[PDB]
């Protein structure tokens, strides 16, 4: 699947909780973790559309009250082919 | 004041609490002279010719009028020897 | 970003409780002053077993009425004491009247 | 709207203290006591 | 399990009740009992960390009711070698 | 016996009364008398559960008005096998 | 050990204190220190669920008064195999 | 491990939800699912004491509003050796 | 096909009706039907999270007013490997 | 100009963070136990 | 080294917490545990002056809110050859 | 020496003042300087425990009123082996 | 010379004004410009003590009302041989 | 010398401070240390009458605010022969 | 301050009452140097290299400003020679 | 412990 789910948190602890709650919740692949600066960390997942809707809700509930919390939980069901270049393929 | 060269640092863990968190430096009037110790009120690297003051003055120089100290480095000489 | 969202478009200050305002049941690694989030060995009121009535009710017990005085150095800290020895000695003796009570033979201030 | 098991149940008749020979004739006995 | 749990009680009856409860409740071995004096009695149990935690908690609950009661409950998961010498690791 | 009975008292004179009242009351063995410290003396008896039940009630009633009094009266119907190592077998 | 314990701190001095306090309180491994940015540093440890619980509690207490402080203290007792990619294997 | 966690429910659907939440939260092992009759389905997990506490907490929260719901969530850090002969070893 | 849909009903007639509705409504395979005792029957489907979220909605609509009714309609988007032992295999 | 003015995570914004109660020292003997200087701390947040 | 750290506590649980903290917090050697009577327990450590200062500080903080608490925490930089003979050489 | 002093500051000018003052106060080795992010800068020294205690106390006084100020001054006399992996060995 | 002038500023415009002023106002050498994070920029100059004192004074006055301003302006007469290794040798 | 100084304390830490201070103040011999019971500890020195007077006065000042405090400081310049029977000759 | 080694203890029974109950220690800059006496504000065993403050500060070093001595041991040097 | 007691059971500061 090509759906993108994207939890963003203030800190990495909330983000590892979100990533783990998103991966246990549905059939989704953690495609990357980004340190954007200013405290912000964005975990991104990719899978079929329902897999991603159930993961990005499990992630948001899990990390909502962990650390400085959640900034953004967002699903994009198909991303433009130009947005694939600014998206990581595998985590580092 | 006296012109004394810093030789090294000194460390007393059992020092009185009135000494505060203040560095202490072994000093001497020349290499081979009797070694005194002065509260480093300035930041002095070893080998620095320095200006060391007398006892009552030292206390104020070291930061408090009641501070325990009879020797304090009040400056580093821009050029000596 | 859900279909609904687009269609629609049309806490404690400190993680660790105050040290003074809490006392922990089990100290050490059993401390519960800090809030650890996650899967953490803590147990809701929903969950029953192990502690509580499951450790407290197994064996019968009667607590008797015998709370009695402690004879100890610490309980004797505020014992009534006799009037403090004084010194009318003169001459150079190191006769300090301000330090701890040193005493000589017969309770004579030293 | 159908709402409940419509089958009456003996077990579920109640809720979906210690009885023993120790209980019998407690008052009458005079003897060593335990607590 | 090197975790150490000590319950300090006033009296030997409280200490014994505590020991019994801890051992029954969780997987711990009763390493030692030392009479502190002043009447403090300490019962020490060593076990897996979590097990020790549960045991100490259970013991605390049980012991408080009986006798003078709990003075302390502590769990030290990792005991330094030096400390091992003072605590009675030998079961006696 | 398997059941443990215990009477803690403030002083030896209250404890000797409890040991006598307990041993006269039912078929229990005085397995220990321990000076805990601070004037706390524990008398310990091991018999059947019924005897230890009857005994410990006899002791508590006897020593309550004797001397400083009773601190505790506890029955452990079967101590854990681990608590046996910290229990006396014969009085000294 | 497959449980993760992550402490988040504002600054590195609280994080090094947490690492030390966590590593000395339990048989856990310091797996990484991450500079999240915005002066957030996450220390991640890995060990059995009891060791990780003890370690995180120790770290939190220790770092609560060192520097700017503790932002988070979290445990993931089982971690999805997907999250093992965004988790640091060894401190470097 | 020897800790036992037990989540009874009214129906198999609340017990498959409770078993999923338990197994994912911590490193426990489904040791058996039981049909007790009456509709009662018990999910029994055995792991370390720290893991079982985390798992049963997750299971009790998950199945509370699922189906007819939660009857009991109950942890025994160590059962007696005679209580282990009435415990399932493997799920059927 | 990793998600699970589960309909519990009060009787086998509502359950067969739900099974039919679920299997007809989306791409889900019927893996098993369990008699739970007390008159509860559970029809489990396995498919993708969207196939399944669409089947369990269709199934609960079918069997709500059939017979004694629906007890539970639950979806698990990813099933833990451990929970699959307590789950009927697809030949059922 | 959009409506996103958000908190700064920085050393300067954290200057007035809430902090836990300050470590104190009940240590006795000659230790250089100054209670008036900057907060030095030892392992476990123990005033140093 | 020849410096001495002494931490007197009310009870042995605070003393064992005090001695773990001291030993883990600096390179000091636990040389003794003394039962003084009245429930005073002194844990004594020996090492170079800086190590003893760090250790005594950690120990005092550790044992303060454990049980009946800290009675005293004292550092002696250099110890007279006469005080040596009233000091335990090795822990017991 | 293997003791770790470390001083954190809100910026680099206070940090250089701390490093200079620490290195000048006692025989300690400036092993690292870190830009944590957010303007937090940490200076880390390694030396004998007494030397590091003397260094960190002098560094903190020097930088307290310099620039935006001091964040933390921490001494760790015995550092765990696991924490030595996240500590620099030579400054850059 | 071996004296150091550091002028931390909020932004790089005040830092470039600070460094022009310092360099034009005395015979000092701009040795570095550092981006510390959080918008702190340190401009560091090196020369004999009197030159550094004149330069730091000019620079502070210059960069004070430029942009977000001066965070710190500090002179170090003699710089330790250890602080040298955390100092940029040439500007970049 | 045959004069007897002696300092009593509420515990052993104040006593060691007294012994050390007495032995360091003047040429006196630490002949004994006693645990009187109840937490009373006595340190006893024998020396020349002036030396003992100097020792006991310095010991009392040292231990007055150490620990739970000082109880007595007594000097006996001529000790009776009968009292020398209840005085220790060498410490244990 | 001066770096002086403790040689022994000193005992004046006829000492002024203003000296209080404070230990006194014979000190020297080296074995064979002139022997001074300092109020031991720290506890120093014989053979200990020690830090000794001089005028004024010493009075506050052990006891108050009123306390007399012009020499006081304010610490023990963690390592010397 | 007086037979009766059992039968029924059935200053200066310085």
């Amino acid at each position: 699947g090509i759906a993108l789910g994207m939890i963003e948190t203030r800190g990495l602890v909330p983000a590892i909780e979100a990533a783990d709650a998103m991966t246990k919740a549905a059939e989704v692949r953690l495609v990357g973790r980004q340190f954007v600066g200013g405290g912000y960390v964005t975990v991104l997942v990719r899978g079929e559309t329902g897999a991603v809707n159930a993961a990005v809700r499990a992630g948001a509930d899990a990390c909502e009250r962990v650390g400085d919390g959640l900034v953004a939980a967002h699903i994009i069901a198909r991303v433009h082919s130009e947005v694939e270049n600014i998206l990581p393929k595998a985590p580092q | 004041m006296k012109i004394m060269q810093v030789e090294k640092t000194l460390v007393s863990t059992n020092r009185i609490a009135d000494m505060g968190h203040k560095p202490l430096l072994v000093v001497w009037e020349k290499p081979g002279a009797p070694r005194q110790v002065a509260v480093d009120a300035i930041g002095c690297i070893p080998g620095d010719w320095v200006l060391c003051v007398g006892s009552s003055a030292a206390r104020e120089a070291a930061g408090s009028k009641s501070y325990p100290s009879d020797l304090t480095i009040i400056g580093i000489i821009d050029q000596w020897n | 970003g859900t279909p609904e969202f687009r269609h629609a478009a049309r806490k404690p200050e400190l993680v660790c409780a105050p040290r003074s305002d809490q006392m922990d049941r089990v100290s050490g690694e059993g401390k519960e002053r800090c809030h650890i989030t996650g899967d953490d060995w803590s147990v809701n009121k929903h969950i029953t077993g192990t502690a509580g009535q499951w450790a407290s009710g197994r064996n019968p017990s009667m607590r008797g009425n015998a709370r009695v005085v402690e004879t100890s150095a610490f309980a004797n800290r505020n014992v009534p004491k006799p009037e403090k020895p004084g010194s009318k000695i003169t001459g150079s003796s190191g006769n300090d009247t301000q330090g701890s009570l040193i005493t000589y033979s017969g309770g004579a201030r030293g | 709207m159908p709402t409940d098991f419509s089958i009456q149940t003996p077990a579920r008749s109640a809720q979906n203290r210690i009885t023993g020979p120790g209980m019998l004739a407690t008052g009458l006995i005079t003897g060593t006591p335990e607590f």
